[PDB]
């Protein structure tokens, strides 16, 4: 038998073997455009980081309220992300509990009208502005005295639903004497939480420090899951930052947090790259190894291409 | 803003054929319109949304496609229910602002 | 005669993915600033995960073709034999 | 999610109107509401709205600084001023936020006599 | 060469090649029931926990002296556990400690005769009842005020054997206020513990923590090693756990803390699957890969069969 | 003839463990609630090493029986091209 | 003749670090006495990726010997069989 | 072909082929003494660890000022070490921030003559002597109270080089509560040190302890990195250990910190196994798996040779 | 171990006598101590006894309401009380002791005995 | 509770030939049968235990299987100091009661 | 960093002459100063200023006495007799292993 | 202690060839010695160091090797400026000692 074509193979023997029709196994081209999955449209953060989605940011009103996704899409060295300097704890158990939870459902727990003694509305900062005017997150809220007096606060919840809860509060940490007994009558302060499996304790920090973002201040947040039929339970004497809204988990299922700057364009895809959409039907690709759904495997070579002919 | 033209506000038609609508653009809208129909005497109603899919409700018989820069409605099969006036709308980016359209006529003959 | 040969059975050898089932599939974890201790060993580990991956998929690739031309060069031989005698 | 408006009521050209969209159904304060006008020459038209949480209004360029809208979170209720005008008023609503799929959720109107 | 057999084999070519006599490689029959290994007869906690067994549960009687053995065999959900709600702290690492420990032996270092101005007899609860009756734990002993005083507590120990201790303690987290003014006296209180190589300060916390098993308040406690020729150093206000027994390290080797379901028969086993004992001289196995002894290695091939024959 | 060969190396053919001496023996360690990036990794790198070691046993058996059959066949070959020229 | 198959190859059989280059280096940790699992971890986990690597280099160079004194015999025997015939 | 020759070699089918003119791959024999890499001189703490070299042992004043270097070897049991029992906190990341630093460069920041109502020359203990007479580390002063005051520490330094420091400090752990008020007037003692990214408060603790070195008293450092335009912010009321020396960082490359008790001799070594200097060209070798610098790569296997040869 | 007992006695049917079983070298708390009877004509024969760490009895199916045994864990001594005696039960008793909890090796240290006479 | 039966109280025996003895349970004793030999005089000795396993002090001289429904005591060379009475015993569940046998006796021939 | 001298002066025979050894431009307390005299070359020692000792030359043992204070950076001798001429002064850097005194000084004569 | 002895004082030369120097060794000193040039009326100036290297403003005119017991000190050609007195030096123990040693003299003739 013979031919004529101009393909070429490697072996062991040879590496510039020149062989007759061969079959690729390797994709080297890809669509550059970020698209939705099997009918589902993505969630794009345009720049917002996830602190700044759960805790509420003035400049990221734009996810408010949004569908069934699918993925969490984030853009490097995001500028919005959270005005206030501080440190949201355990920050990465929370991403990893995410990539899990495929839909969330806003509740409104403790309303705003639960508050008799307690200000809820000179909470501003000039940190976080809002069209020129000072602003404040939009999830939690700012307790400050009021009438000249902070209360001691007592207060519950029961999760008579079904689905869980995921609940967020925080602390503030002042920088003198001074500022807390403006703010707060009570020099000492402390806050408790208590659950069927939780317990803790925290007391604030007074000292000097740097100015980062004209802030001379620090603030520190939490979170906890809470299961059908429990029960969780604050208690503080200041420095207290209670919650407003709650997140309800609907779905589960497989997602994934990626970090990338493409666009956006609709389309249908199902193997979407950090950098690129693909479309292809062979075993091996060559991208990026962090994938989201059905996709083919990841090799670091060029030249997978395996003979099938003679010669 | 922007401000849309649509069909000849005069069509009419007997049952037992297709009717196609059509609303134009002038700068850009991308994938960010809605339907209606008005019916005489009562509040607008919604047929095939996000300017191209469906909803829950309406009838297999409306049916159409569009988004890029021509948009239509492929109502095909007449039946003797589809007597109203129809319009369009569009969306703009954060903090929004809308604008309507001027309406289009199928009639009677 | 090659559809007796390799021309019925192309579908093994694009069919690769039967033994490649199981390929450990990188997961998008990070560390902060003061555990870096363990943040360099889960880069390391991917990483030779991977490079683990890559050679054995070349060398298999190797011995493929190489087994393919081998194969080719069999039958040409062995029809030639057979032939010969006959 | 129910519609209910105000009703209906005539004034001298000029003055200004309050109509309503009380509503009632679950979380009111992460909603879009915009009002539409429908007088007889005057096809479909826009006016603008107010998402409850943030407060502010992105009044029209038509009519532009024309209107005033608000709204309070403690009632389901959404608010407009209006200070050729014999007109109906409707109201709408639109869920979502990043995404627009469409006004969902209608009314069923209030008419407004000018005359002289 | 020609004969007659009924075997197959698997190739590179074919899958369903059928060839003359073969050896078996891979092993699957497995008899299901625990049993003795090498001589030396397991240990079999029934429906206890391994926190029950050290802490004295007293459902869990069963093991109050016990003699060489081999490995420990746990079951899931177990229901004795731990009847008043709390936590053993560095749990994951007293379990790592034991499969390293082959022999204990009980030593009572402080007996009840050591407590003049102190009570021992009162501290049961109907978390954990013994024939309906209330009790507590049997390893560890429970101090309340006596005569309405709580007097500070100074006590030490010097490890004169040529072996190892475990010392275990522990501490109260009172639910109220009024709890503690009932319990013990002195409203703020603190705990120490000192040794060579050791350092450590706690103190309590108050706050409602839902209901577990019917009682709202928790406990804690803590564990450490001693050394020939140490000491260790306790001292006390209130909201103490003082231990009574100790136990000794006199032996080392390989063990395994498994969990299974399995019901106990005599036998004599080398290597044992934790869901069924395997005895086999082929190299290799696939029953479940963790093993305590002598087995072969771990695959999770269906079929291994290496052809001998011909044709 | 095959006793020769064959059956003297049986004790080769079997006795596998020879070259695979050493693998990656399996242990347990249980992580509280708080840890579950690192129970993961665990999770996730020992199922990575039992599938190394499954495609290295599949591979071998393979080649063995490949390369067994090849063995039988060339012998023949050789001893009937022999016994023809003598 | 044997310049233009295997002298000249010298260079390839010899040095072969351009297949085995990326090789799992070892770097050295160390831990306190509270954290014994993760200690544990790493000597597991670079013990075994140290076997694996062995495991391939025997193996390899098994199959290069093979191939070679194959390759020695297939080539001395077909230069035989041509200059019969000629 | 036939010649003669007396190799061997290994196959698939047998082990003791002997065949002719081989190639060996696996070099064995090596130096067995540390030398120079490349020129650049190395570091040999002879008997001294790395907390002793950074905090300035007494007994280790051959290294007070060290040129550029390529790798710290150290020895295990290393005798002379830390003297005053403590602890370094994290100090197995300070040794993984270091085989990353190829340069020194010791800087004065706020000196002896900076402290004018505070003492600094009666800080001494047997525990670190200097030729019989007592001494204290060099590169860290202890304060103690001076005319029966001790202060309010409120000193700051802001980093104008272009370059980054490592600043430690320390805090004292008393024995009793009489220790403390000979030191020390006011009882109750904190630190807090603030900085851009850091917030930090501590308090000594008071038990009663063995003997080790004997001495019945502890000590704890910690460590940090600044920035260049950033600032840090000390604040103390007793317990203090204030630094004088600190430490600049003007390379990064590759080093490594090893184990190991050779010699030292003159050569230009090019890789340093831990146990002896090799050079070579082979690409395989075998004496120890932790390397610094390019060489072959590490194989168990005791025989590598691959044939070349016929017959 | 050893577990010399008490003595002898002598006291007419209907009575109780206060055998002891005393015992020193080890911790006593964590073991299992029993009765066994031998009237002339019956062999060997069983009551019962006590875990000194628990506080209870398990007396003998056969009589369970004849003996009371108790222990003190303080003095390494354990009792017994058998009440209304007749003229068949005249002959010795005999104390024992079995080591570990989960498992029964076996009777190991037994003694001398108690004599008792009834007539 | 648990009764026993035992091979018969008379039994002559000479030195030269091998004596057997056996005791049979009633419902069910899993492996918890111990042994005593008491010789005429003294307190109760210790003997085989488990039923099967051996123990300290005792020659290798005496014997015995069981482990079963049939329980057994094997002698293999008879001595002039191997005459007594042989009994029998069992424990039963955590809550532990006990039971005696009747006893066997032995007699030179 | 550079190094001047105090001068000269004339004095009677077996007295002592303070020779200083000044310098600036640098951290001075981790530093090695010592001591050659010209009455060929000859030693006495130093001190290194963070220490607070001297290392006397053993061919005089007793004969001088080295002192530094770390405020000003002079270094002092005390040469407590056919003493009728110059003593330099030097400097080597590093502790662990020797270069060689690289800034040497000028002079200074005592008569 | 450490005693040195250097080559022969008197040395005439005239430009145009090659000098070399010499200093002893006694006991062992490894290689922790120092040069010199020291010119009449001033301090002197460290040509080489390390006992081997060279540093910074000498000339590659001058050059000299050898560690172990040999001391050397090569010039590759006499040049006008080569004039003047030079001399060894040692250091000992961790605590600074030192030593020097006589000198020698390379004169014109």
């Amino acid at each position: 038998h013979a031919n004529n074509s101009t393909e070429q193979v490697d072996t062991i023997m040879e590496k510039n073997v020149t062989v007759t029709h061969a079959q690729d196994i390797l994709e080297k081209t890809h669509n550059g455009k970020l698209c939705d999955l099997n009918g589902v449209k993505p969630l794009i953060l345009k720049d917002c980081s996830v602190a700044g989605w759960l805790l509420g940011n003035p400049m990221c009103d734009e996810f408010i309220r949004v569908p069934e996704w699918s993925y969490i899409v984030e853009r490097a060295n995001p500028a919005n992300d959270l005005c206030f300097p501080g440190s949201l704890n355990d920050y990465e158990e929370l991403k990893h509990m995410l990539s899990r939870i495929n839909h969330f459902e806003k509740i409104q727990i403790i309303p705003k009208s639960s508050w008799p003694n307690h200000e809820t509305s000179l909470g501003v900062s000039a940190a976080c502005p809002y069209q020129g005017a000072p602003s404040f997150f939009r999830n939690v809220v700012w307790l400050i005295k009021k009438n000249d007096a902070y209360p001691t606060i007592k207060i519950s919840y029961n999760n008579t639903n079904r689905e869980d809860l995921l609940i967020l509060w925080g602390i503030h940490h002042s920088n003198n004497a001074e500022e807390q007994t403006n703010l707060y009558k009570n020099p000492i302060t402390y806050i408790s939480v208590g659950t069927s499996t939780l317990n803790q304790r925290l007391a604030p920090k007074i000292a000097t420090r740097s100015q980062v973002n004209g802030q001379r201040g620090r603030m520190d947040f939490f979170w906890t899951i809470l299961k059908p039929d429990d029960a969780i339970h604050f208690e503080s004497n200041g420095n207290f930052i209670a919650p407003e809204y709650a997140y309800k988990i609907v779905k589960k299922g497989d997602s994934t947090i990626m970090k990338s700057g493409v666009e956006y364009g609709h389309c249908n895809t199902k193997c979407q790259t950090p950098v690129g959409a693909i479309n292809s039907s062979m075993p091996f690709h060559n991208i990026h190894p962090l994938t989201i759904g059905e996709c083919p495997k990841y090799v670091k070579s060029n030249k997978l291409v395996l003979a099938t002919g003679l010669r | 803003e922007i401000v849309l033209t649509q069909s000849p506000v005069t069509l009419s038609l007997s049952p037992g054929e297709r009717a196609t609508l059509s609303c134009r653009a002038s700068q850009s809208v991308s994938r960010f319109l809605a339907w209606y129909q008005q019916k005489p005497g009562q509040a607008p109603r919604l047929l095939f949304y996000d300017a191209s899919t469906r909803a829950t409700g309406i009838p297999a018989r409306f049916s159409g496609t569009g988004s890029g820069t021509d948009f239509t409605l492929t109502i095909s099969g007449l039946e003797p229910e589809d007597f109203a006036v129809y319009y369009c709308q569009q969306r703009s980016n954060w903090p929004p602002e809308y604008s309507f359209g001027q309406g289009t006529k199928l009639e009677i003959k | 005669s090659t559809q007796k040969a390799i021309d019925g059975v192309t579908n093994k050898v694009n069919s690769i993915i039967d033994k490649m089932n199981t390929q450990f599939e990188a997961v998008g974890r990070e560390f902060n600033n003061l555990e870096r201790r363990i943040e360099n060993l889960n880069k390391k580990m991917e990483d030779g995960f991977l490079d683990v991956w890559t050679y054995n998929a070349e060398l298999l690739v190797l011995m493929e073709n190489e087994r393919t031309l081998d194969f080719h060069d069999s039958n040409v031989k062995n029809l030639y034999d057979k032939v010969r005698l006959q | 999610v129910q519609l209910v408006q105000s009703g209906a009521e005539v004034k001298k050209p000029g003055s200004s109107v309050k109509v309503s969209c009380k509503a009632s159904g679950g979380t009111f304060s992460i909603y879009t509401f915009t009002w539409v006008r429908q007088a007889p020459g005057h096809g479909l038209e826009w006016m603008g709205g107010i998402l409850p949480i943030s407060g502010s209004a992105k009044y029209a360029q038509k009519f532009l600084g024309r209107v005033t809208i608000t709204a309070d979170e403690s009632t389901s209720t959404v608010y407009m001023e209006l200070s050729e005008d014999t007109a109906i008023y409707y109201c709408a609503r639109d869920p979502y936020s990043n995404y627009f799929y469409g006004l969902d959720v209608w009314g069923q109107g209030t008419t407004v006599t000018v005359s002289s």
